[PDB]
RNA sequence: CGAAAUGGAUUUAAGUUCAGCCUUAUUUUAGUUUAAUAGAGGUAGAGCACUAAUUGAGCUAGGGCCUGUCAAAGGGUACCAAACUCAGUUAAACUCCGAAUGCUAUUAAAUGAUGAAUAGGAGUGAGACUAUGGGCGAUAAGGUUCAUAGUCGAGAGGGAAAC
RNA sequence: GGGUAGUUUGACUGGGGCGGUCGCCUCCUAAAGAGUAACGGAGGUGCGCAAAGGUUACCUUAGAGUGGUUGGAAAUCACUCUGUAAGUGUAAAGGCAUAAGGUAGCUUAACUGUAAGACUGACAAGUCGAACAGAUACGAAAGUAGGUCUUAGUGAUCUGGCGGUGGCAAGUGGAAGCGCCGUCACUUAACGAAUAAAAGGUACUCCGGGGAUAACAGGCUUAUCCUUCCCAAGAGUUCACAUC
RNA sequence: CCCUGGUGGUUAAAGAAAAGAGGAAACACCUGUUAUCAUUCCGAACACAGAAGUUAAGCUCUUAUUCGCUGAUGGUACUGCGAGUUCGCGGGAGAGUAGGUUAUUGCCAGGG
């Protein structure tokens, strides 16, 4: 009851800080958001001058059929590398939405480095 | 119990900065990462006197 | 009563009197409409053409206005952009 | 039996400089205040005295959001 | 009069051109000069012009 | 054409200086009054959510008294009473709320040298009273000291018996 | 060394003197922009901090109720309700849940040359400031950092001292000295500071003026004083008003 | 289009508590600490490795408005101005009361 609802306050409190530390995203250089699930992993590219979803990835696309591990965030990261390129967008804000920047994320993010994407 | 001390370019010896600081509660020779602006670069600065 | 502005505010220096180099200014526009060809600027014509005074002796020329006209100088000091002008227009520049 | 007090400080001259609606050009002053009785929206800057000022030309505009007063350039 | 009145009002009736007892001025009623009738109506007489 | 008796500072308080106010000349052209629209208050008022004051009931710790009480574990509570409930009140330095005016911006009308800048030249830097909002005094004083406006000051005439 | 000479010994002040006060900060007075007096009503202050700074990351009290060796109303711990009343070096106010609160790691931006555009303002002053260059600190990066959550912790000019730079160098060349940059020494607290250096009396007094300022009176007010009146609990054997 | 998850805008409680409904997907709880990480101790949080199980909780929907919040129309307080004076004109609360309120919406992904 409580501990989960204070331990829901905290994550929020986390993410709102975040936000409006590393400010909001526009189109020249919009702003990736992660989400992490007991099951999956989810990133989004966002353009706050209106709100809109350039582009996405999570492992529940069944064509990727990666894992939830390093190795597969790794090759997941890499393809949203090549779908942003298409797309023509190289400056991204990084978004750490409430996680600590450590594991799974700093493997996203470094594979999103190697690849010509100025985050 | 507080003095104004003064912060000295090691490698040149120009008196750059100037501060306060107390006496009677470290004693120690206190050292700071300071600009010195005559080398275009940070350096080491070392406590000293003013006169 | 209260402390007088000449009072408040500081000093800044000597005036370095008795050790200024003063001399007369002279330019290149007043020369033009002043002269012509192939004579020699230098302080007795400039004194009986009335650019200068000859209480002073040691000229200088400066760049305003344009010259259009060969001459010789004979003069004490030079401008940089004034001796490229003057060069550029084909002169000759003694410093004396 | 003299009074014990008399006192008084320097009147420091706060509250808003630009009023709601007036064109303002970048580095501005809206509004003087110790303290955030107003907050900082879009296009404007808060100094290290909670000072509100405008980021770039425009119109100044105040919100209000839960309550709290909220200052901005549109 | 004018005199001893508010300033507001003096400012009133100097904007509507009246300076003098006696003053005639034709004026055409929108909200402007209906807000400077209601300020000043009772120093003025209107009559309508047909 | 037309003041000031205000502000700042001063071995200043009967002085003097700067600003403001005034005038001459030139240049410049948008004061001020509304209406519409768009802004920030904590004043009046109101109120008890916050800080405090405080009334009658309900309820109840605790403390004291009494009662089969050794200073152990018990009971009666006429009381001293925290906290709590209902009802009703006080506050310039309390405000969960909040005007009316005033202030500020834009536009359209309206009013015609009222604005601003530069240059030249002063004077003033003792105010008083009335209609309001105040503090101090004794919700006393033609009292003292602030804010708005007017008058006298610098304004003749008519009226308030003279004033 | 007052034998003798030249001078100083403040102002505000509901007369003056005595007393008290003089800089700055917070709130009210202050009449809802700002500003706005008093010898109006309340406080603090002439610092502290090498972290109590900067950056990154991670966290939230106080109180009420309940259960626990000391441990009781209250120390520490668990939970419910409450949701900032807790806490922010230091006074108070305005603020602080994204916490500006608390903890930990790294670290010195407690920088240099600067600055578009402003607020406040008689002036002199004071304050905010995007952004630019160099050098960094922290973070993966975006970004932040030009001290302290902000608002008091302070002092002009002149003179003198120290260090750096090497402009000035009285015929020339050195040097002295000075300028420039960095910077120290004033309870100058009467704090916009008249001197580097300062106490009293004059009823023996004098001069220039003021009802701008006291004492005797005029005038205003009535605190105070005095003379009444309204209510009648009682006393008066009983009977509020014979009387008090 | 809809359910769910994530991400913005529109600020009126878009609030908590109690009761009921589900859980395909998604989400959450849940498993182990052994790999990098964190704790002034403690896989609680966080970190990492995975899918045995569930609606119990979080979440979604439906509920009496039980607590809160919001709020009429009038009237009053107060206020601008006035040769009408306890009035004439203009503006108009707070509180209380009749009520109302457990949001709405832009676009990314999975599939009904």
């Amino acid at each position: 009851m409580k501990k989960i609802k204070e331990a829901e306050q905290r994550k929020l409190r986390r993410k709102k800080r975040i936000k409006d530390k590393i400010g909001r995203g526009v189109a020249s250089r919009p702003r990736i958001t992660v989400f992490k699930s007991n099951r999956y992993f989810y990133a989004q590219v966002i353009d706050d001058s209106k709100g809109h979803t350039i582009a996405s990835i999570s492992t529940i696309e069944k064509s990727l059929n990666l894992g939830k591990n390093i190795d597969d965030v790794k090759k997941l990261g890499e393809v949203l590398a090549k779908r942003l390129k298409e797309k023509n967008i190289n400056n991204l804000i990084f978004d750490r939405n409430g996680y600590k920047y450590h594991g799974l994320i700093a493997s996203f993010a470094t594979s999103l480095r190697e690849f010509g994407i100025n985050i | 119990a507080v003095e104004l001390i003064s912060l000295i370019c090691e490698e040149t010896g120009i008196r750059n900065y100037t501060t306060t600081k107390n006496r009677r509660n470290k004693q120690e020779k206190l050292e700071l990462m300071k600009y010195c602006p005559k080398l275009r670069k940070h350096t080491l600065h070392k406590e000293g006197k003013i006169k | 009563g209260q402390t007088p502005l000449y009072r408040r505010l500081p000093r800044k220096g000597f005036s370095n009197s008795d050790y200024k180099l003063e001399y007369a200014i002279v330019n290149l526009g007043d020369i033009d409409k002043k002269f012509k060809d192939g004579q020699v600027v230098n302080y007795d014509t400039l004194l009986e053409n009335k650019l200068i005074k000859k209480k002073n002796k040691k000229i200088k020329i400066l760049s305003n206005g344009k010259l259009t006209k060969k001459v010789s100088f004979e003069v004490s000091k030079i401008s940089k952009s004034a001796e490229s002008l003057v060069i550029k227009i084909g002169c000759t520049i003694q410093l004396v | 039996g003299s009074s014990k007090n008399g006192r008084d400080s320097i009147s420091k001259r706060l509250g808003v400089k630009r009023s709601g609606g007036q064109f303002v050009k970048a580095g501005e002053i809206i509004v003087r205040q110790r303290g955030t009785k107003f907050h900082k929206g879009k296009n404007v800057g808060l100094g290290r005295d909670y000072t509100i000022f405008a980021l770039s030309s425009g119109k100044v505009e105040f919100k209000t959001l839960k309550g709290r007063k909220y200052v901005s350039i549109v | 009069s004018l005199i001893g009145k508010l300033n507001k009002k003096v400012k009133v009736l100097k904007a509507l051109g009246l300076n003098k007892i006696g003053d005639k001025k034709v004026h055409f009623l929108n909200e402007s000069i209906k807000g400077m009738l209601n300020e000043t109506i009772n120093m003025i007489l209107l009559s309508e012009v047909m």
